[PDB]
RNA sequence: GAGCUGUAAGCAAGCUUUGAUCCGGAGAUUUCCGAAUGGGGAAACCCACCACUCGUAAUGGAGUGGUAUCCAUAUCUGAAUUCAUAGGAUAUGAGAAGGCAGACCCGGGGAACUGAAACAUCUAAGUACCCGGAGGAAGAGAAAGCAAAUGCGAUUCCCUGAGUAGCGGCGAGCGAAACGGGAUCAGCCCAAACCAAGAGGCUUGCCUCUUGGGGUUGUAGGACACUC
RNA sequence: GUGGAUCCUGAGUACGGCGGAACACGUGAAAUUCCGUCGGAAUCCGGGAGGACCAUCUCCCAAGGCUAAAUACUCCCUAGU
RNA sequence: AAGCAGAAGAUGCGGAGCCGCAGCGAAAGCGAGUCUGAAUAGGGCGCAUGAGUACGUGGUCGUAGACCCGAAACCAGGUGAUCUACCCAUGUCCAGGGUGAAGUUCAGGUAACACUGAAUGGAGGCCCGAACCCACGCACGUUGAAAAGUGCGGGGAUGAGGUGUGGGUAGGGGUGAAAUGCCAAUCGAACCUGGAGAUAGCUGGUUCUCUCCGAAAUAGCUUUAGGGCUAGCCUCAAGGUAAG
RNA sequence: CGGGACCUAAGCCGAGGCCGAAAGGCGUAGGCGAUGGACAACAGGUUGAUAUUCCUGUACCACCUCCUCACCAUUUGAGCA
RNA sequence: AGGCCCAGGCGACUGUUUAGCAAAAACACAGGUCUCUGCGAAGCCGUAAGGCGAAGUAUAGGGGCUGACGCCUGCCCGGUG
RNA sequence: GAUAUUGAAUGUUGGUACAGCUUGUACAGGAUAGGUAGGAGCCUUGGAAACCGGAGCGCCAGCUUCGGUGGAGGCAUCGGUGGGAUACUACCCUGGCUGUAUUGACCUUCUAACCCGCCGCCCUUAUCGGGCGGGGAGACAGUGUCAGGUGGGCAGUUUGACU
RNA sequence: GCACAAGGGAGCUUGACUGCGAGACCUACAAGUCGAGCAGGGACGAAAGUCGGGCUUAGUGAUCCGGUGGUUCCGCAUGGA
């Protein structure tokens, strides 16, 4: 009766939720053409299996994403002048794209689609601010340096 | 009436009543008709309610 | 090693010491029915197809051999729906069937008459009878036993236990076993653990399947480390 | 043959309710075996039996198979009473 | 004893086993005592007044068919629908003569329709009556020609008809225009074999001779009344012995 | 001539199958099954026994070609069914 | 190769039955009535597959009762169903 | 009828613990006198009656837990109230309900069992059955085990003796 | 059969007892009946001595099975059940 819930369905459940059902609910209704395997049956090992295999993957990148949110860190100073004109104004347009811009500067690349800053940044030239925030997961410490065209 | 999983089948015994008078009867096996594997060949055949509850294939 | 072609008494006839008749062992022929099986059928018959022969100017006719069903293996095919399976086709099989000894053994099914001085529990009796299955014998079998002791050690059968202990409208009736004494005497093989591989699905051993090591054990044994 | 960390030692099976049958044993204290329906264990610190049932003790390891001789019987054949 | 040797023998071995020598009590248990009982009282039980065992003949009993012949009938397994009942398929038979339906034609009739009269027409589980089938009356026959007929009369005879051939329905059944009718001369449940030598408190019968003794037909109880058990009566033996 | 190698009714049997304690019951494809359908010889003679069977004269039916003549085309195909 | 007539019970009529004692006032009958059944009808045989009912469909089938035709078929649902 | 085949789902619905229940009504009567383990006991600005009133508890007593004109308000047997006036463990609910996992009936669904003497195609020159598809029903029915009722349709038997 | 109370009245009391029972009656068996006398405790009475139900004869039934009370009995390896 117990059975790998396969899918989800409803009240049935999620993938993974492998359970103790009812017959019939099962062999004459789920298990035939739906998601289940029968959590009682060898399969269940199977199951353990790959669960366990992508939940550990995931985890250990996340992991390693906190792990290169410290690795882009002692960077550096980014030296990416945002055309400093007439004291603090910047000519330069200064947003996330242009902090990844200030990044690949030796090789390596980002995705402008992972900027951490609610407000657009003003366009000085002192310590820019920049919270990486690759995944919610894991976000970083980081600082560019504004500077003068 | 057999069943193809196992020797169930139907077998003779003596309805007894009050005051113990002996009367000849029969005592058949669950059987139900279903729809299963006999080879890698499906099939529908007789099984008992019995050798269904040991979880065997549809 | 001398009369013989029976029963049976014939002469119209022929065979026999170049070994008969006769007796034994092994062979060949063994028409047609009969499980009967090419098809049919009212036993002892009728009509076929295919291959090859006899025969006709050819048709007609004849001879020999195959052609039942189911089951096993292999091959080809594999509808619908042309993944794929039923299904179909071909070939290979001292393969089954059916009989039997009115006996014996296992089982499946299973009466009444009768006794009870009627009768329903019961008895007759798991007998008669029907059905299936092999054997020359079958069932049984090496302990999840018997038994309560400075204990016995597979089953089977004979005497004994005993008409006892018991069962029973506590009636009618039914009715043991162990100890003891004999005949006979054989103990073994697996599944599981783990090792090896090859077995792929991968969700990297969770399952394969074939071997072997691995093994058959209760005051436990074996895998596993230490022994030929 | 010594050791005994860990692992295996027959699951819809044993066993129970229900209704039957065989055990000499007629449901009775009814142990034991099997059948049909339903329910349904434990794994050596473990299990079964010793005539309900419990405890201690004693004996034993089911849910896998094979196993001749002693035994039964004559349609027969041979030689005999 | 089984069993092992032994001419299917005797005999040898074989002490497991069985009956007595001790009984009483339901039993624990005690023991020439024991049970009952508060009892060292009384009473019951073999005390004390010690032969049984193995085998053979004979009488009788118990289980076996049990002394032999006899049921109607029950149950299991089969064989029969060539007779008969019904049904299915397919053929076939019914001389001859009457009655005269329904429609239809003509004529009349009516506005038209009804209707009226002829002719034609040919229907009937129609009529009379041979073949055929049935079996109502009488006679004969009744160890018959015949295990159901013959003779003379009767009924149906175009129909719910008779009948041929090939088939189906099988006995805790089948068929039945319905009588308990028929199912192979058998039917309130066919036939054949088996259980089965059913049982029979009932009827019959039960075989050579002589001698000794010699009854009863009654009481009680009985699903008991023509059966049976005990008592009375008979007989045989061992004792008490002189009771009668 | 009647019946076979021609056909089918009732009914029967029945490959696969459906059911059933076992034997078996039922039944599809298919087959069997005349009492029916289709189907070419008849009138004289003859012995002791047979006669549409034997003989006589005349016939008819199905099929075959060593043969004969009349015709069509041997793929804008004659013929066969 | 008809005897006939008058009346009356019973049965409307033709028909059928106790082969082998009883052929009738008994059975049947068309007609009437009650009731069941919506079709894998009901009812029936069989355990079941299978059937009949019926290759039919409430103007049709099964069952009970009465028996042409004419006039009629009153009261009681306390009891049994 | 129960159970197996045999379930999904909403609503109507027994439990198990989570938030807690109040004056915890003797004729009498300050409010409505069930646990006197401190009954002689404190609280610490922070709003009281509050147009009128409480989910609630009495044949309309009000209560304490708070609400659309509420910033200090106060029982304990003892001015006119008695038995233990129960005032700072945490009472059993005086027995009340909500949100949470389980059980029965009415509902409708379907795949999805099971059924189809319904239809199209194929097996297949087959009105058998069986493979697919569709459609209808449907967790019912049928069938298995058990249970009760009915049941001369069927079976084995009894139905005394004297006279 | 009873007026010597077995009839009538009063007080006290529960022998309307337990264990039994020499003998005898009656009897097919099963049963039925009487019984002096002994022991333990009583009731009555001073005592003697009476009391083991009605003044004598009817007012009642087998065994099996089951219920209830007491048991210094047995209780299937042992202790319990």
């Amino acid at each position: 009766m117990k059975v790998i819930f396969l899918q989800d369905v409803k009240g049935k459940g999620k993938k993974g939720e492998v359970k103790n059902v009812a017959d019939g609910y099962a062999h004459n209704f789920l298990i035939k053409k739906g998601l289940a395997v029968e959590a009682n049956a060898s399969n269940i090992s199977a199951l353990n299996g790959q669960k366990q295999k992508e939940k550990k993957e995931a985890i250990a990148e996340l992991e390693q994403a906190k792990s290169l949110k410290e690795t882009l860190e002692k960077l550096t100073v980014e030296l990416s002048a945002k055309s400093g004109e007439g004291g603090r104004l910047f000519g330069s347009v200064t947003s996330k794209q242009i902090t990844e811009q200030l990044q690949k500067d030796h090789n390596i690349k980002v995705d402008k689609r992972k900027l951490e800053l609610p407000d657009g940044i003003r366009a000085l030239g002192y310590t820019n601010v920049p919270v990486k925030l690759h995944p919610e997961v894991q976000a970083v410490l980081k600082v560019h340096v504004k500077e003068e065209a | 009436r057999k069943c193809v999983i196992t020797g169930k089948k139907t077998t003779a015994g003596n309805n007894r009543s009050h005051a113990m008078n002996a009367s000849k009867r029969t005592w058949g096996a669950n059987l139900q008709k279903v729809r299963i594997l006999v080879n890698g060949k499906p099939k529908k055949v007789y099984v008992s309610a019995r050798a269904l509850k040991s979880g065997k294939v549809e």
